[PDB]
């Protein structure tokens, strides 16, 4: 029997957060994912990881749809693998943060898909919906994004004139332009361009760059 | 790690109305909590968890609200089913840590206790040993104080009492208290009495009997 | 029906071991985590550890590592709770719970067995010595005394107490047993009756001691 | 794995709503609404529209993976299509309701795309109906039975001119179609011919319907 | 084979709770639906319900929502359905049954267990009180007369009526209870006999209460 | 909501017959229907399906027709195992209706019922109450009315009557009516009569007795 | 729940009429049907190939030849990849049926055949053919002298020849400087003036005659 | 019924007797053929590279090495994907075998051996190569050098030296400054005058000797 997401690696019996094997595809071929089974109780499937900023997340539309990285440091699940997840399961999303002044804060979203209910993902754009909004230590960026497309300096599915990935440094699923860019560029600490770091505007604003990213998720 | 202390220790009440109870935790818990209902000799039942969400199959009287440190368990109006001990327990963290109880007890009208004393029987004191017991019969509330005297001397430290759970029909408690002191001790004292002191009585009561009087 | 049946009472001897049974019936073993909790007579409920039975990982509290040892038996769908060596404060009920899931934060117990009543002490196992508690004429209140029995010096829990077998009831307090000094148990019995019934009718209670096997008839007199 | 949805039906689910069939395999499933009220249920809905938001007037290549959202008006993708029809043989029923709260179907006993074809692609994806039941509408369909179908991108109709471009729409169209399922959303009469959701038999070439879907379900 | 066995027959008083199980052997449980249905003597069926176990998804009548509950236990393949407040009406026959698969429709029911008599009345278990129903001179046409026993007056059913401990059978005719307005049933048990044999012969009829154990034998005298 | 009507309510054919049963609808209700056959204390057995199509198993002379609103189940030639109740369902909507029942019976001769009256025994007398009971013996058809009378008084309110299923031997019923009175209203009257009226009697008959006549 | 890969197994399923079936060469998620001569030398052969109405045309591409195309009904042919799933994982035998305008019938089978044996990858390998023992029927011995050769179109030339031998040939087949047999040549439907460019089998009808029937069977070891 | 992904599966079929076999590393739809050594060290090794004849040519593309190369019955590289999908859901031990040209032999194991570990895309990390604890045989120990170094070719230059170490070497490797060990190198047989760009184990028999006999193969863990 194959675990698809990582709630069912603690119905397995498995507890110890670390990297897992889950099967969202198939029995034919498995993902590595990282899970904080330690936070809220457990039970997290985590598609973005970033800390060290060594590894650069300004990459390509096709390299965000098959994802990117190592599932012990930092990573990106893929577009892709996070629309099978949704597709199949109801899912609630948290993303954990951390400045450069040990602080952290999260926010929480009781609903959280890529394209719910897409015949294709790829016609939809991968758009991002987020409903029920719960406030941690960080404020309510994404609320803003919902709706949106994923977009990347391959492929603009912005609302801007410009190319607000490219303009960012990032990709996320951009509107005229984020309130959240957690895939900017590390530039760690405070920095004079605007809007092109990870930042999460209601937290720490547009001109500060986090120290740690993480973006988690849990059946429903 | 993660104290979890609740309050009151002790709550009396009767059918119909609102009770709450309340639990309070050390260090920030988050929305994380869930309460218990412990009848007598039986196993834990859950009421709520996740510090607001109930069971199914729980009326919907019972209710729970609350975030951080402190929480509260409500119930609208009480039933006779409802009366039981309630735990709350931490959830959040992984130490896992419960609270004190809190006693849920009916509440009657206040009684003061039939006090009889029982001599040591002839049996005993051959064997060497001599027990003083002190009954008080059918009172309310269940708070009572017995103290021992033996020639008007106050006595400690070889007195054991217990008390009854709360009586079904008429509610309720009963106190038995039993002095256990050896044959000579029983033998040089004459005068032997058990003071009982409860709110419904001024000034404490006093029941004696000297050794070899009936 | 959703029931887990755990063992029955032990009376162990300090420094022992102890091992506890807990089977369950109604669902899956398999696809729930197993919590082990113990709840000292009048006092806060300790939670010991956790065990899956499909992967046997455990998650114990940190005080009784080394202590406690978690097994479960997937054939016979049972789950274990063995605790190394014993102490004379670790006398208390031991439940095993189920913990459901939940689709969040979960680890909450919604199915409990119905306890296993451990005694640990050194005394060992004693009968019964009954002493009647007389009626008298300065212990009478109006026309209602009161007579009992004095069940003194035993070991282990329980004895159980019936007057005129079983005859009687209405007026009866039986009191929880007290641990004495000496490591032994004593409670006493108690019944209201009228006085002026105390010289028709006889009054006799019946003490019962299954774990040394004494069965005792004490009457009573003024 | 349930591939279809009267597999759903088996699994244990009866609310009609959106639900995941593997009809490739285990590997990708692909989210479609189920009608499991109508005549008994375990319909498997390729084609929905009422709203008129999504536009129709789509290319060959999103007629062929699918393009919409399950929860309101969708095409489920003709190579899924291909999967269920090959593997397993199926019922027809359409649902159509025009804007005087009238409701019509037509149900078809044999309904295939591309049968006994090696490739679905090299044939067009050719449509096949047989016996027709008579619901509210007529029988539109058996003349396009034997059809590949025909996109703006892709002309496979035996008319000279592109059949699909006139239309508005992609069906599997013949020297011109009696059903346009697929045409623009024209909401109610128009004067155009025969370019709008049409159904010939029902309401002629010059009523667009406001409701529309094509069920499927096994033997 | 294909076989539904359900729970044996419960009587309950008004306002109570009443939990019907129903055990599937003979066919995978987990693949078929369940449904409920329900029997009053005398009027048409009622469709209680649906639950599958595999999904443990229910549909239920509009008019039993909130008071009838399904659940299923996957382990030992049975089906259980509970009925929260209890009515004076809801006294029937209840069906566990199973519903083929068949390519369009379905939702026709093919396999049935065998019936689980429930039967709700605030009165309480009372025993039958026989009376004879002699034969007379009069009762007399030509050569054959009748009589009876009337047992009357017991709850809840059932009573067993045999004449001479069964040794007679031709001609009896044991008619159906009736519920008095009271709450207790009675019923009436007749045999015709020639007239001639009335003298020589002992008739004696053997009523039996099993729910108020009461075995009773009445003689029969003109 | 879509009730389910059957029509005949009572059905009398002999073996070899052709026999016909009707389901009716209230709403259209489509092709999808279902009919049933239960035997006296068992579970329904199911026959026909969908309205025409019928289940593996069951004879060829079984046979469905019908559509919209009204339905048919015919039989071509009856057998001995065909006479039960037959229950017709619903199906096609998910309120799911049942019909009313059809009682399809063995045709005999028709015969009258021999008539007997018994009064209360002298213990019932003691206790309080007067039960009098009507026997009608093997009688054909089941269709029978029976009027007490009391000082030629008739009674109505009082009685309670019980049928037996048809006989497996003779196909014949028995019919059981009993008045239930009190001893003091028993006693005030003197004349009891059960009056018969059957279609294999011209005009009622009436047995009779006088109370204390023995 | 058990699924046939090849038609051999259909005859064990317990199927022997010849007609249109399901077989899964990939797996148990999509099946691709084809048409079996379950009546031929007592049956349980797969057709890879069939031609008889000529309304088919089978001047296609390289994609359109690994992928498949046509009826399983009428003329197709089944794919190169999929005929290289099948003899990967069993051995096969190889039977060719012909019949000419003038009412007679021809074969020629071959004991062994595999589109690239053992191959890690069938694209890099060009899908080699491989015949071995030849026992003769009513042609000669034409796909002997094919053995060895990547197949070939005027997409991907991979013959030994300068020129596209696909091209000059008006066909696609594994060849070599070029065909002795170009069974999916154009149908010309009888004899032609043009040099082996038509459905021709050199050995029973030489390069200058166009058949009028043409099938590839296939049965296991 | 599960299908068998390595061969250490097929040792539990029951089949012992060393040979090309048919393995599913991807899943049931597509199989890929491999040889298995079921006589060395008790058996149940899969072989992902041999060489030996030196026909093969293995200075070949990234795509070539990706999707794999050759004749299972001879010299054959699997495909780094395929050996991907092995080492991603099973623990694997490594041992290559070697053998020079004067009748001599030699071999070196590794513990642990998984390609792109914990990658969640085995192409945008490089396929970097991981072998673990190293238990001598005849050969020193080359790969360790090399481990967490990503697969270079022509194609693709991963490597850590400004120069194309894999162009320079005449092979395809998990290249770092350049290698230890080329074991995809130019088959030169026996001693040559360049400098590592022929079948070179360092620690073995130096840079300037290409081997004459190269397998490296995987067992479950
Ligand atoms: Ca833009
Ligand atoms: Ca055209
Ligand atoms: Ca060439
Ligand atoms: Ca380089």
């Amino acid at each position: 029997q194959q675990p698809l997401d990582c709630d069912d690696i603690y119905a397995q019996g498995y507890q110890s957060d670390g990297v897992y094997l889950i099967y969202p595809s198939g029995p034919s071929v498995p993902v590595p994912v990282f899970c904080d089974m330690t936070t809220e109780g457990g039970k997290w499937t985590v598609f973005q990881k970033r800390f060290n900023g060594s590894v650069s997340f300004f990459r390509g539309w096709n390299d965000y749809k098959l994802g990117f990285g190592r599932a012990d440091g930092e990573y990106w699940l893929g577009l892709q693998n996070m629309h099978l997840l949704t597709l199949k399961q109801k899912y609630e999303l948290r993303v954990d943060l951390e400045d450069f002044e040990n602080n952290t804060a999260y926010a929480k979203y009781a609903d959280f898909s890529i394209s719910p209910n897409a015949v294709s993902a790829e016609e939809d754009g991968y758009t991002l919906f987020v409903a029920g909004f719960e406030d941690g230590g960080a404020g309510d960026s994404l609320s803003y994004h919902s709706g949106q497309k994923f977009s990347t300096f391959d492929r603009d599915q912005d609302l801007f004139v410009q190319n607000c990935a490219a303009l960012s440094s990032g990709a996320f699923w951009f509107r005229s332009c984020h309130f959240a860019n957690l895939n900017g560029f590390y530039l760690g600490g405070s920095h004079l361009s605007y809007a092109n770091g990870i930042n999460w505007a209601q937290w720490k604003g547009f001109y500060y760059s986090l120290k740690r990213t993480e973006m988690k998720i849990r059946r429903a | 790690d993660i104290q979890m202390t609740q309050s009151p220790s002790s709550l009396s009440a009767s059918v119909g109305d609102r009770v709450t109870i309340t639990c309070r935790a050390s260090k920030s818990i988050s929305k994380y909590l869930a309460w218990y209902q412990q009848k007598p000799g039986k196993a834990p039942e859950l009421l709520i968890y996740s510090g607001s969400t109930l069971q199914s199959g729980i009326p919907a009287r019972f209710s729970g609200s609350g975030s951080g440190t402190e929480f509260t368990l409500t119930i609208s109006s009480l039933q006779s089913e409802d009366f039981a001990v309630y735990y709350c327990q931490q959830h959040n963290e992984y130490p896992f840590t419960f609270g004190q109880g809190t006693k849920l007890e009916i509440k009657r009208t206040v009684a003061a206790p039939s006090v009889f004393i029982f001599p040591p029987s002839d049996e005993q004191l051959k064997s060497g040993t001599a027990s003083v017991v002190c009954l008080l019969n059918n009172f309310y509330p269940r708070e009572a104080k017995v103290q021992w005297k033996v020639d008007n001397a106050l006595q400690s430290g070889n007195s054991q009492e217990s008390v009854t759970e709360q009586d079904s029909k008429d509610s309720t408690y009963s106190l038995s208290s039993t002095l256990t002191l050896s044959k000579a001790d029983y033998e040089k004292h004459k005068v032997y009495a058990c003071e009982v002191t409860h709110q419904g009585l001024s000034s404490p009561v006093t029941k004696s009997f000297n050794r070899g009087e009936c | 029906q959703m029931q887990l049946v755990q063992s029955g009472p032990e009376v162990k001897k300090p420094g022992t071991s102890v091992k506890v049974s807990c089977k369950a019936s109604g669902f899956t073993f398999t696809s729930y985590w197993m919590h082990w909790v113990r709840q000292a007579r009048g006092q806060r409920l300790e939670w010991i550890g956790v065990i899956h039975p499909n992967s046997g990982n455990t998650k114990y509290n940190e005080k009784f590592r080394s202590r406690v040892t978690m097994t479960t038996d997937t054939s016979t769908s049972t789950a274990y709770m063995e605790l190394r060596s014993l102490r004379s404060d670790d006398t208390a009920v031991y439940y095993c719970a189920r913990e459901m899931w939940n689709y969040g934060n979960s680890w909450y117990f919604d199915v409990w067995g119905q306890g296993t009543t451990v005694t640990v002490s050194s005394a060992s196992t004693k009968g019964p010595s009954v002493f009647p508690l007389a009626p008298s004429s300065k212990s009478t209140s109006g026309g209602t005394a009161a007579l009992g029995c004095l069940v003194k010096d035993y070991f282990p829990e329980p004895v159980t107490v019936s007057w005129n077998s079983g005859a009687l009831t209405s007026g009866v307090h039986t009191f929880p047993a007290v641990l004495q000094s000496s490591g032994l148990y004593s409670l006493s019995s108690v019944v209201t009756v009228p006085s002026s019934s105390l010289g028709t009718q006889t009054y006799i209670c019946n003490v019962n001691h299954k774990p040394s096997n004494t069965k005792v008839d004490k009457k009573v007199e003024p």
